[PDB]
């Protein structure tokens, strides 16, 4: 693929250059342009701390399920959804493998596994995001006509359910359809990255654009309408709860935009510099480099914990809890 | 999987499905249950709700519908056991309308023993509200009669009942001092509301009232289903 | 997963002057997902090491 | 006060009846604990076969 | 007058012809004999479909057959065996704590705070479940019913009295008076000639169906007593309060035998129920538990846990296999 040969400045200058003087131009000094050696997080570090990112979240989720199970009989579809975004260790299982195992044994490395890692993941990334808005609606529901029955069915919840895990798994599979195994030219070890070809520099902004605008500011901008919309309903009522449930909805939403608004911020800012919007230099790209992968495990994080912090928030899920540990503490020991 | 078996799961299913529509057609209802001193308005009050659908004592339900809302009241004054024993049956109410006439500050119970029937009326408040089985149970303080207080109110010392009073012996700061005076025995301030009213014998201004009311507790339970908290 | 691996070119800045006898040996690169256009890394003296121009008619014309 | 007078006559009717010795009571409820033992399904269980529970 | 210091005197009469009576205790008996050891039940069964608390259940005559009334308005007649709902009847009143089931098969009891005894007939000329008949005349909420027969029934309320109605006439054919609280609880003699009643005064009574006048009257609770049941020989009977104790009374000895108490128990009994030997003691609790005691030594052999709320209703079937609980989470539970 790439070759050189040394000129030697020999007789021959392996590309005839000792019989062609032209011009030379004065003393320049410095002016490195070169750039090797970047500062990168070690590999080991991201499934290190992954793993441990899929632990909690199996854990979570199990703790979660389990109570769902017990209380069965008395569930509403904000049970059933909080129960679907639990269809997430099974997504996150099948991404950690055919990467562990793709990273003991570097032969493995083929295209069809690199899309197989990365549409699980992108999956994992995007079910919630679109999960929550429904919970969203359905608590909007469940204030604004609440003298009716239909917001308490469940057919609800599975119907909406549905729809999540279908508007997810058509932003991954459009997401994931161009990766592909490319072998580093600095060191000719195998990996996955994103190969359209020639143009495969503008099927870098469709994904970033498409996980920008359909899954940040529209998810951001229908939470923050039906979240408006519940508080000018129960603003007018008596109820000594009313700052209770203010501290939820500002707590949820502000959770949502802190913990997935860097990653998509340090995704404009390689942008620009990959269109020489910002001066490039060596210690630029070093910063960006750890503050992609930071912000992405940051994501992540979030992703992994949403149903447990979304049920602790309420006070059914407390108690059940706090009963489920004193039968645990009575007993077992 | 067998021939004779068949119809005894499908009749099973036929009972499961006509279970499962008829409790959802009773979650919709307004259950209410209706408390009183031995002489309050509790008569009064179910004839101004003016019930339109629909040896032997006990329950007296009293239905009827206003802006698309069915209420169902029972009142307990048949009752005379013992109140423990059946007090739990409906802890599921979705509130309580408890009645107080305000003309009583100055009698005294039949039973002649000399106290205040208005510091009786009370104790039976504070010993409903603050109970095992109410404890987020929502209540609604009705006080009656308020055009014959404004008749004992200028003649008899409000002095009578609650001796420690600042004065003021006009229609306000009588009334709602008595309110103030109600509202102090609840224990759950933070978590159990109160809405209290002046009835008298207004027309049309009790059962919104207690539509505005009900309107509140059924928005506390659907916030406390979502998960919001 | 793998989303913060990023492959970019090599060469911040294009410098002419391309001096003969001062360079003390050459490298040359291939187009690929990395980077598009083809750069070349050369060692004018010592460890430095900086990149001619990309310009055909002039570089790749001897090429 | 004839309700005093109606607990009296009950007071009577209960006092004139017939008692037997707490040792004899109790050898016929260990006789009759022992005499069905082996007829209990609770006390002595029994196989899921035969429970139509199984 | 002074007829009332005769009273105080005769009931020192009968505390003295109840010590000297007292030869041995049950306890100081039953010491050879070894322990049951530990019970370990399995529940194979749980029938849902309720919507609200369960308040009462009864056992079908033979088996198998099993009817719930909770406080929703629905009375539900189930076969055990499966899960099949066979019966499902709307009340007119949703106020309902108890139910019976008659001991031959076709009839159902139910009352409840509408001071009212509604007898349904099950199968009737044309399959569907018709009130043949509503016993009135009790002043209180109705605590208790059992079928004498298939023409006559026993009743306890509140109003502190019992009757013995006649059903094809509707009409008290005897009323038991005497007790100075609200009655609870009641059961019936094997051979239905005696049933005994709890009251609320902390004491039972032990009536005669064919006379209609109490013969002895048993003390030893403290607070009221929930539930009553009898020993299978007929000789003795069990009751449960909210002492959280079950105690065991012997008709007989005309004395109490033994107290079924222990430490970490303190809500109170709402069942009691006897194996079909007599050796075992099952009793529900507010505790959401149900306790087996081994009637002959006062040890707990076995915890029935499982509930969330409450267990409200229990009983064992009449050849002993199965034993059925209810709870206040719309939930019964069949234990093997």
């Amino acid at each position: 693929d790439f070759l050189t040969i040394f000129l030697d400045d020999d007789e021959s200058w392996n590309e005839t250059l000792n019989m062609s003087g032209y011009d030379y131009s004065g003393n320049f000094s410095l002016e490195v342009s070169v750039c090797e050696m970047t500062t990168v997080v070690p590999y080991t570090w991201n499934v290190g701390i992954l793993s441990l990112i899929f632990l909690i979240n199996v854990l979570g989720n199990g703790l979660v399920t389990y109570i769902f199970c017990k209380h069965r009989s008395r569930a509403g579809a904000i049970d059933i959804l909080l129960l679907g975004i639990c269809l997430n260790s099974l997504c996150l299982s099948i991404s950690l493998l055919a990467e562990v195992l793709m990273f003991l044994f570097p032969n493995i490395i083929s295209t069809g596994l690199c899309r197989l890692e990365i549409f699980f993941y992108y999956l994992y990334v995007y079910l919630d995001i679109f999960s929550v808005v429904c919970v969203s609606l359905v608590r909007y529901l469940l204030v604004a006509y609440s003298t009716r029955s239909w917001p308490k069915k469940q057919s609800l919840g599975w119907v909406l359910t549905s729809a999540a895990l279908l508007i997810a798994l058509v932003l991954s599979g459009d997401a994931c359809r161009h990766r592909s195994r490319v072998v580093d030219p600095v060191s000719k070890q195998a990996m996955c990255y994103e190969n359209a070809g020639n143009m495969t520099a503008d099927w870098r902004l469709h994904v970033r654009t498409v996980s920008v605008t359909a899954g940040f500011l529209l998810p951001l901008a229908l939470l923050i309408l039906f979240y408006a919309l519940t508080w000018c309903v129960v603003r007018r009522t008596k109820l000594q709860a009313r700052r209770k449930v203010r501290g939820v909805i500002v707590a949820v939403v502000l959770l949502f935009f802190v913990f997935c608004f860097p990653y998509h911020v340090l995704n404009l800012l390689d942008t620009l510099l990959r269109r020489r919007w910002i001066r490039d230099s060596c210690y630029t790209r070093g910063l960006i480099n750890v503050g992609l992968a930071v912000t992405s495990l940051l994501q992540a994080l979030y992703s992994a914990v949403v149903p447990l912090i979304y049920s602790c928030l309420g006070s059914l899920f407390r108690q059940r809890m706090y009963g489920l540990f004193q039968s645990l503490r009575q007993s077992f020991m | 999987l067998s021939a004779e078996d068949k119809a005894a799961v499908e009749r099973s299913k036929m009972i499961d499905r006509n279970l499962r529509e008829d409790g959802e057609k009773a979650a919709r209802e307004v259950k209410l249950l209706l408390l009183g001193a031995g002489e309050s308005g509790k008569s009064t009050i179910v004839k101004q709700m003016k019930i339109i659908h629909e040896k032997t004592t006990g329950i007296v339900e009293t239905h009827f519908t206003f802006k698309d809302l069915h209420f169902k009241m029972f009142d307990v004054g048949g009752q005379r056991s013992e109140r423990k024993k059946w007090i739990h049956c409906f802890e599921g109410v979705t509130a309580i309308i408890f009645c107080v006439a305000l003309s009583d500050y100055d009698l005294v119970l039949a039973e002649d023993e000399e106290m205040n029937r208005m510091h009786e009326s009370m104790k039976l408040f504070d010993s409903i509200c603050n109970n095992k089985w109410f404890t987020d149970t929502s209540i609604i303080l009705f006080l009656n009669k308020k055009d014959l207080f404004e008749e004992k109110i200028k003649k008899s010392p409000l002095t009578i009942c609650y001796p420690e009073y600042a004065g003021s012996n006009t229609y306000e700061e009588a009334a709602a001092y008595i309110q103030c005076q109600f509202e102090d025995l609840n224990k759950r301030k933070d978590t159990k509301e109160i809405y209290t009213h002046f009835t008298c014998a207004t027309d049309t201004k009790n059962v919104q009232f207690v539509f505005d009311a009900v309107t509140d507790v059924i928005i506390k339970n659907n916030l406390k289903d979502c998960g919001l908290f | 997963a793998s989303v913060a691996t990023e492959l970019r070119c090599q060469c911040l800045q294009t410098l002419q002057g391309i001096h003969p006898k001062n360079i003390q040996s050459v490298n040359v690169k291939s187009p690929g997902p990395h980077c598009a256009q083809t750069e070349v890394i050369a060692t004018l003296k010592n460890g430095r090491k900086a990149c001619l121009n990309p310009a055909s008619p002039i570089v790749k014309k001897i090429i | 006060i004839a309700q005093a007078r109606k607990l009296v006559e009950q007071l009577k009717m209960e006092a004139n009846i017939d008692r037997i010795k707490v040792s004899k009571a109790a050898a016929d409820l260990m006789a009759y604990c022992e005499a069905h033992a082996k007829e209990d399904p609770l006390l002595t269980p029994v196989p899921a076969s035969e429970n139509p529970f199984r | 007058d002074q007829l009332r210091q005769e009273a105080e005197q005769l009931k020192n009469q009968i505390r003295d012809a109840r010590k000297a009576c007292a030869d041995a205790t049950l306890s100081q008996i039953t010491n050879n004999i070894d322990p049951v050891g530990r019970i370990q039940m399995r529940t194979r069964r749980t029938l849902r479909g309720h919507l609200a608390k369960i308040y009462a259940m009864h056992w079908g005559t033979d088996s198998r057959l099993l009817v719930s009334a909770s406080q929703d308005g629905k009375l539900i007649i189930w076969d055990s065996y499966t899960t099949n709902k066979v019966h499902a009847i709307p009340l007119r009143s949703s106020w309902v704590m108890t139910c019976a089931y008659a001991p031959s098969g076709n009839y159902v009891a139910c009352g409840g705070l509408d001071n009212i005894c509604s007898i349904y007939n099950l199968k009737t000329r044309e399959g569907n479940v018709r009130v043949s008949r509503e016993l009135a005349g009790h002043t209180g909420y109705l605590s208790c019913c059992r079928f004498l027969d298939d023409n006559q029934i026993v009743t306890s309320s509140g109003d502190t009295t019992c009757a013995l109605w006649d059903i094809e006439t509707g009409q008290q054919t005897t009323t038991f008076t005497g007790h100075t609280g609200d009655v609870m609880s009641l059961s019936l003699a094997p051979d239905t000639r005696l049933f005994v009643s709890g009251a609320c005064d902390a004491s039972a009574k032990l009536w005669d169906v064919r006379e209609g006048m109490c013969r002895q009257t048993f003390t030893g609770h403290e607070s009221d007593i929930n539930a009553i049941c009898f020993f299978p020989n007929g000789n003795a009977f069990a009751t449960g309060s909210d002492d959280a104790t079950c105690r065991l009374f012997d008709l007989r000895a005309d004395q109490e035998l033994m107290t079924y108490s222990h430490d970490n128990i303190i809500c109170g009994i709402t069942s009691v129920s006897f194996s079909k030997s007599g050796r075992l003691l099952l009793a529900g609790y507010d505790d959401f538990n149900c306790n087996v005691w081994d009637a002959l030594k006062a040890d707990r052999a076995g915890v029935l846990a499982g509930h969330d709320n409450r267990v409200s209703c229990l009983g064992v079937t009449d050849d002993g296999m199965a034993v059925a609980t209810g709870s206040w989470d719309s939930f019964l539970k069949i234990w093997n």
